């Protein structure tokens, strides 16, 4: 649970700068007096202390060796230690780590991050090479070279796949260096060997007796060391040839004479009407006016409301069994055209009508 | 003027005010409900109204209000054992209050410094002032910071965005001493006149019992304030007007 | 204490009203006897805690 | 301490492994032996390696010119128990004449 996670590492160039970031994991830095600090680990070198950072006091201290040139800082709310490293030299190369000191009375740094290698030196891409014609029972390299990463020394291990013209992407080999092992595909076994060339940093397929089966776009791919894990970084590729919910939905509008009566109908989509006590009611709104209330149904509760233009002439329903509200409008005159919609109240505690139906016209005339 | 100062020290460095020769209402004080601890050991707040002294110290600084909770008898912590500790046998009181909006900013306070590193822990009235770098580990410091080397004095970042625990609290700590020495505070307590060849009760400069206060003759050196019996009780007075 | 049988009614009992500790607008309960538990209505009966106490019991 | 003259030689020792996959992190003291192909990815693995699907131990190859981070380190751990029965494992005793 605690921890100490860190990233950020990199190739630099000097005079240039880097950030490198650790956050606190399972406690707070602030709110502890907890101190985090950085860490180098130079080749040849064993560690030198570079900076702390107590946000709780508001300061930061510093080794001699980077004074003027690194700062540290903190993010308090993001619980992160940054060091900030500016006008880096090749002399800065180090594996950085970050490390917690708490406060006292003696203390110390009890808790370490990872690390992470910062190169600074006059960014990834894996480059490949070595396509061509080659004829059946023949044999043909190819070279992918690792730029940005060191393959044996930073546990980047490279693999090889190829896709055969109508074929999706198939795993052909794979080198790890760092351990001395290289592993190949089924359809390969006994022809193909891979092999890797860690001065140069660049890993090989050596494909033999190839066959015209064989044709195929080939691939370079870096699988780091890894709990989860996947293929990031491709080459560019080669060609070898190898050849000789809410909504109130309604209807029931239409024309009706002044006398008679009309029924509308608002489906509920997206919820229930009886059992989570959301109210229907219906709106109106005339030519030339905005909304005006018509009538409220609490079927959950057994009571109605009817706004005063439409008392005594108009009555509100609902059916459970069909989750649908409804408005029946008897003794309709012209002046009740309108376009009639329902609208939702939900029980409180106060509340409002948020969601609407779509709306159907009501027309009323001789 | 010092409850209400307008400065206050490190705690590692907390300031003695000598408070002599007045009257000390400390109802005043309590009842201002300005304070969030008021704790008096032995002697309620508005009862040592009722003793006099010869002297009171106030000791004066700012910390954070978790820590408010460490000045007390028999407590540990980094301000009960490195920067201001009190004594198990502890007859004074404990102020303290919020000063959110006097000892802290936007941005940190850091005017208030405090102790995290000690070679051993503190003696209930001592201060230490050093700015040695502390040694937690092997290696000698001489005079700097490196792995396992850190200077011991750090400033509280006090802001008015933290939490309450974390707000700055001004401290005051009430230390009363009760001398053979004729008192040179008194609480507010009025006085009556004399009266002889008469039982009465009486209150001497805080010295309190029952007889009849004739006069006599007792030779008492000019230093000397009360007379002894053979049973070695208190057999005279001198009156302290 | 389930009161299905007394206080639910099929065309909906709709007599008890809802809308700070032991505070005494509003709408109904559509409590209902063919509806699921969640409509059925309970007796609910609070008991907040000298001047009450219970049996001494006793024996031979 | 460092066995960079026991552990490793030119060409690579290889007789030490170690865990690059495990569903959960180890318990204090566990040891996990298992040999089942660790499904990285989504793609079902069904007991072989393929992408997104390995092995979960790898080798250590231990070389005498690698640089020291990666020489071969011997550790022992000592854990000490408190257990109901007897002490038995105590330092020498201070005596004197």
């Amino acid at each position: 649970e605690v921890q100490l996670v860190e990233s950020g590492g990199g190739l630099v160039q000097p005079g240039g700068s880097l950030r490198l970031s650790c956050a606190a994991s399972g406690f707070r830095i602030y709110s502890y007096y907890s101190y985090i600090g950085w860490v180098r680990r130079a080749p040849g070198k064993g560690e030198e202390l570079v900076a702390r950072i107590y946000p709780s006091s508001g300061y930061t201290y510093y080794a001699d060796s980077v004074k003027g040139r690194f700062t540290i800082s903190a993010d308090t709310s993001k619980n992160t230690a940054y060091l900030q490293m500016n006008s880096l030299r090749a002399e800065d190369t180090a594996v950085y780590y970050c490390a917690r000191w708490d406060f006292a009375g003696s203390s110390g740094l009890d808790y370490w991050g990872q690390g992470t290698l910062v190169t600074v030196s006059s960014e990834v891409q894996l480059v490949e090479s070595g396509g061509g014609l080659v004829q059946p029972g023949g044999s043909l390299r190819l070279s992918c070279a690792a730029s940005g990463f060191r393959i044996y020394s930073y546990y980047s291990y490279i693999g090889w796949v190829r896709r055969a013209p109508g074929k999706g992407e198939e795993l052909v080999a794979r080198i790890y260096p760092s351990s001395g092992y290289t592993y190949y595909a089924d359809s390969v076994k006994g022809r193909f060997t891979i092999s890797a060339d860690t001065s140069k940093n660049t890993a090989y397929l050596q494909m033999n007796s190839l066959r015209a089966e064989d044709t195929a776009v080939y691939y370079c791919a870096r699988w780091d060391f890894a709990g989860s894990s996947g293929l990031d970084y491709w080459g560019q590729g080669t060609l070898v040839t190898v050849s000789s919910e809410v909504q109130l939905v309604e209807s029931g509008g239409g024309l009706v004479q002044p006398g008679g009566s009309l029924r509308l109908s608002c489906a509920a989509s997206g919820f229930r009407i009886y059992s989570y006590y959301s109210y229907i009611g219906w709106v109106r709104r005339a030519p030339g006016k905005g909304e005006e209330l018509v009538a409220r149904i609490y079927p959950s509760s057994g009571y109605t409301y009817y706004a005063d233009s439409v008392k005594g002439r108009f009555t509100i329903s609902a059916d459970t069994s069909k989750n649908t509200a409804y408005l029946q409008m008897n003794s309709l005159r012209a002046e009740d055209t309108a376009v009639y919609y329902c609208a939702r109240w939900d029980f409180a505690g106060s509340s409002g009508l948020d969601y609407w139906g779509q709306g159907t016209l009501v027309t009323v005339s001789s | 003027e010092v409850f209400n100062a307008t400065r206050f020290a490190s705690v590692y460095a907390w300031n003695r005010k000598r408070i002599s020769n007045c009257v000390a209402d400390y109802s005043v004080l309590y009842n201002s409900a300005s304070f969030s601890t008021f704790k008096c050991y032995g002697v309620s707040p508005t009862k040592l109204n009722d003793l006099c002294f010869t002297n009171v110290y106030a000791d004066s600084f700012v910390i954070r209000g978790d820590e408010v909770r460490q000045i007390a008898p028999g407590q540990t912590g980094k301000i009960a054992d490195y920067n201001y500790k009190l004594p198990d046998d502890f007859t004074g009181c404990v102020i303290a209050w919020n000063s959110n909006n006097l000892d802290s900013k936007v941005g940190g306070n850091y005017n208030y410094l405090y102790r995290l590193f000690r070679k051993s822990n503190l003696k209930p009235f001592e201060r230490d002032i050093s700015t040695e770098i502390y040694q937690a580990g092997s290696t000698p410091c001489n005079g700097v910071e490196g792995f396992n080397c850190y200077f011991p004095l750090q400033s509280y970042g006090f802001q008015p965005t933290n939490g309450v625990g974390y707000q700055p609290y001004r401290v005051v700590v009430l230390s009363f001493e009760l001398l053979h020495a004729p008192a040179t505070v008194c609480g507010p307590k009025k006085s009556t006149n004399l009266v002889k060849n008469k039982c009465v009760n009486f209150n001497f400069n805080g010295l309190t019992g029952t007889g009849v206060l004739t006069e006599s003759n007792k030779k008492f050196l000019p230093f000397q304030q009360f007379g002894r019996d053979i049973a070695d009780t208190t057999d005279a007075v001198r009156d302290p007007q």
